[PDB]
């Protein structure tokens, strides 16, 4: 009952900041091309990126609202921690972790390639992309769209290490602090895909990124 | 009445300016010793397209400090009308809107030169654009994208006061008793969602018949009328 | 001076928490709008006061409509508020708090505002924090300042809210001899709170509202011998 | 049983809010923690709790230190909390509200988790408004759903903080009831409030905590004759 009150309350607020996110950044985005086919195609590309946004905001604006309404002093007042709640969520997580597994693998390709046409490896197909992991461009790309769906199990561990807010500091208190966390995530992932694509870096790097910033979240969920 | 005014003035020029420090220093590392030289001399025109939304989140921070602490409550229990509250908080925006003056007639069309060296009809100061467009007009025809960076400037100043009125009626209407975060969040949307209207209108301005001022000066009378109904509202 | 107040009304949610409350209250008088937590005292009040929009209802101060008027509009004309909320000016001394109210008077030049702030601040001994930031006192010591402030600006009837929120066995004499001293002003007091005990000691006539609506009118002593009130509010034992 | 409480401190922007609180509570015994507002009554409930970390002391519960142990560890042992706030799930039904905290129970299965629910309902004259939503009920309601929801973690000490807040005369009686109903389950409760007229008229151990310190110990009687509590916290005439 308690995994079902969190993951009702998860999914409805994620939703509602996906779309709230998908309207801005997206919203940005028409505003420059206009400067309706072209949105439909670039759906999966810009999904790739507000799913873990929506997913770590949702996840903050849930335990941001369990802790200022005192449902968090009850819930750890009868033996339930933030961490054995965070853990109640993990099939949630894999849901969001296969979800964008699909778009990342999937449609994202699939909607770069019709889009190219209508309008480069962001667009070639996974199939063509499986193997040829010598070429450092491949090798960025295909790294990029295999570490990158875990992006959804690091915004679960640091949603719930960054989410302890006082009753009078407010729902949103912590929020524009700890988006810029979640962003620094993929700021430095993005800035590791262009690492791999020039040979510098190596592939090797999207689980140690993943890796300092999940173990990083359970040290701070466990202080 | 001097000592309230100066209370509510300098709570929300320091919020002003302080916000303006931290956008320009944020703006200013998204942006980054040949390549520190070209950002630090383009910093004024970095400070010149933050004043409209510092003003925004000034007066959301500024009056949030007020209004959070009961202190706007007890304004009103004495008999200071919204509106001269809102006129205080306007004389704070006064000082934003004169350093955008000084910046573009001064400081924005001497230190874009010295960036450049380092290394558009918006990029223009209005001291040149309207000489420009005047030079222009004498021997042929200005075109439209003259017009629209002309009534983006002379609608700067009041896009700034609009922007405050906007910040100062939430505070005293939807945003009464929320949270810190609740109004710093609500006010990065505002901020947003006028920079994406004035960047949309504008180029709408560029491809349909009416005149640019039309579309520049639509969603600041809108604004400022919605605004003020917020203040009627009470 | 009576402040006539009739038919109030106000619904929130489609549901109506206040329903035709309607009381009187004269100058110099401590009357105290009392009754059950979310009853519609609360709302009652605040829409006195104006913070409320009035859905319904009609506030006179001696044939003069203020049901039209806001906030500041009412405050101009004798009405004053003390929120419950700690509402003193953070970054302004115990001194310059008071001095900032004086400044509203039209009817006081520079002269006597300076002897006015003297005779206010030795009335509520907060001379010896006059120079101290409104942040860095005592709450004790700040409700003071706010009394103070609000009397600064000359009102005919004070509105408290919440007088006796959080305040001690010991300090309640405090905020007793304060409220006496406004009424001993010429000042009518009005008093809603959540403590029934002490409001029911120093009030001459209380209105204990229920369910939206007065159901009980005239001194303490008669309303601790009412049936509904004993009923629904006071208890059996009281 | 006993919660046995020590040295308990804790200083708040380099002032000491609290300094040298210790009490000790027995199962079954009602203990009221008063004293004046600001004074460290508050501060010193939250270290018992565990909303805010401990500075300094320790606490036994039968020679079984908690200091080390988290809010939720604490639960585990038996310790529960009440907020003075709504606490209810709002968007929760009132029956699984007692339900979600049962399933945390590790000592109840299927068939008794029922069985507990219903008597808990039962228990507190609830089972008629067991279908509607948390958020949509009376205050009264809410809080008797809160007590039954606390009741299925089955705690042996509950910290009431603030059990008379907000509450008119009428219903004072139906709380009084209450905290006189957990003491006969044989669960000691821990009561900090302001109001003290109330609060001393169910407790038979009273700590009166002022200047950070306990200054008072003892049945509401000697609480009463105390003249040190007289001169700080209830004033000359009081009753």
């Amino acid at each position: 009952i308690i995994r079902r009150y969190l993951v009702k309350q998860v999914v409805s607020t994620s939703l509602v900041v996906i779309a709230l996110l998908t309207l801005i950044m997206m919203g940005g985005r028409l505003i420059k091309y206009f400067g309706f086919s072209i949105i439909g195609y670039r759906m999966p590309e810009f999904l790739t990126l507000i799913l873990p946004l929506g997913f770590f905001i949702g996840l903050m604006l849930v335990f941001g609202r369990l802790y200022v309404d005192h449902e968090m002093a009850v819930l750890n007042g009868s033996g339930i921690s933030r961490i054995r709640l965070g853990q109640l969520l993990i099939p949630l997580a894999l849901v969001f972790l296969v979800i964008q597994g699909i778009l990342m693998l999937w449609m994202t390709p699939w909607g770069l390639r019709q889009f190219d046409q209508l309008s480069k490896v962001e667009a070639l197909p996974s199939s063509k992309l499986w193997n040829k992991w010598n070429d450092p461009v491949i090798a960025s790309e295909m790294g990029w769209r295999v570490f990158g769906p875990f992006t959804i199990v690091i915004a679960l561990m640091m949603a719930v290490a960054l989410c302890e807010v006082s009753p009078r500091q407010g729902r949103y208190y912590r929020l524009i602090p700890a988006i810029f966390i979640f962003a620094s995530l993929i700021v430095l992932l993005i800035a590791i895909r262009t690492r791999i694509s020039r040979d510098e870096l190596g592939v090797w790097a999207y689980p140690a990124a993943l890796a300092v910033y999940g173990i990083a979240a359970a040290l701070f969920s466990r202080k | 009445r001097r000592i309230v005014a100066k209370h509510v003035t300098k709570t929300t020029a320091l919020a002003m300016l302080g916000t303006t420090i931290v956008l320009v220093i944020l703006q200013v590392l998204f942006t980054y010793w040949q390549a520190f030289l070209y950002v630090l001399w383009g910093a004024p025109r970095y400070l010149y397209e933050i004043l409209p939304i510092s003003a925004l989140i000034g007066a959301i921070l500024g009056l949030g400090t007020l209004a959070s602490n009961s202190e706007l409550i007890v304004m009103r229990s004495v008999g200071i009308s919204l509106w001269r509250i809102v006129g205080w908080v306007i004389r704070s925006a006064l000082v934003l809107v004169l350093l955008s003056f000084a910046l573009s007639e001064w400081v924005v069309p001497y230190t874009n030169e010295r960036a450049n060296s380092v290394k558009d009809p918006e990029d223009l100061s209005f001291s040149q654009l309207v000489s420009f467009m005047n030079y222009m007009r004498e021997y042929s025809q200005v075109p439209k994208t003259y017009q629209l960076a002309f009534w983006k400037k002379v609608a700067s100043p009041f896009a700034l006061i609009t922007l405050v009125l906007v910040a100062c009626s939430f505070i005293f209407g939807p945003l009464r008793q929320q949270s810190m975060g609740f109004r710093l969040v609500i006010a990065l949307f505002i901020g947003l969602g006028f920079y994406y209207l004035q960047d949309f209108l504008g180029y709408a301005s560029l491809v349909y018949n009416p005149s640019p001022a039309w579309f520049v000066l639509g969603p600041i009378v809108l604004m400022f009328v919605a605004g003020s109904y917020l203040l009627y509202r009470a | 001076q009576t402040l006539c107040i009739k038919h109030l009304a106000k619904n929130y949610s489609k549901r109506w928490v206040v329903k035709d409350v309607s009381f009187e209250m004269q100058s110099g008088q401590i009357v105290g709008l009392l009754g059950p937590n979310g009853a519609g005292k609360t709302t009652s009040f605040y829409m006195v006061v104006g913070l409320v929009r009035m859905d319904k209802g009609e506030i006179h101060l001696d044939n003069l409509d203020l049901s039209d008027l806001a906030m500041h509009e009412r405050a101009r004309k004798g009405i004053g508020y003390l929120p419950q909320e700690a509402s003193i000016f953070r970054k302004l001394t115990i001194a310059e708090n008071i001095m900032a109210i004086l400044e509203t008077r039209k009817d006081l030049n520079k002269q006597q505002r300076q002897q006015r702030l003297q005779e206010l601040l030795n009335d509520f001994k907060i001379t010896h924090i006059k120079d101290s930031l409104g942040m860095s006192v005592s709450g004790g010591e700040r409700r003071r300042a706010e009394i103070a402030r609000a009397l600064a600006a000359d009102p005919k009837f004070m509105l408290l809210d919440e007088p006796f929120a959080g305040v001690d066995p010991i300090s309640v004499g405090d905020i007793k001899d304060i409220i006496r001293n406004l009424k001993d002003r010429g000042i009518g007091v009005l008093i809603t709170d959540h403590n029934v005990r002490e409001t029911l000691a120093i009030c001459e006539h209380a209105y204990i509202v229920s369910e939206g609506a007065v159901i009980a009118e005239g001194s303490p002593q008669d309303i601790l011998e009412n049936e509904q009130v004993r009923k629904v509010y006071l208890g059996d034992d009281f």
